[PDB]
């Protein structure tokens, strides 16, 4: 369709090499602490 | 050993549920038979 229609024929050279990305944030996972051990402690029904 | 131990808590769990509810059960009973307790009463002076 346009004739801005970039011809280049030829195999290009690398300009940015791929690399690990570098975030911070989230690769990981998150934290999460569970035990039915502190479930542990009953209170004793006296009264009534 | 948190396999047993769950399923004993769980079960503790499901005593305390129960015993709640039989006193409830049993709490709500009471001012029936108090009311079929007058009722007789009535009947009683009724009869005589």
């Amino acid at each position: 369709e346009n004739s801005l229609s970039t011809t280049s024929k030829s195999k290009r050279q690398v300009i940015v090499p791929v690399c690990m990305p570098k975030i911070h944030y989230s690769p990981l996972k998150t934290g999460l602490c569970y035990d039915v051990r502190m479930r542990y402690h009953a209170k004793i029904f006296t009264s009534y | 050993k948190r396999l047993n131990e769950t399923q004993r808590q769980n079960q503790l769990d499901e005593i305390k549920n129960s015993v709640g509810l039989t006193f409830k059960k049993k709490q709500e009973v009471e001012k029936s038979i108090n009311d079929s307790e007058k009722r007789l009463k009535h009947a009683m002076t009724e009869s005589t």
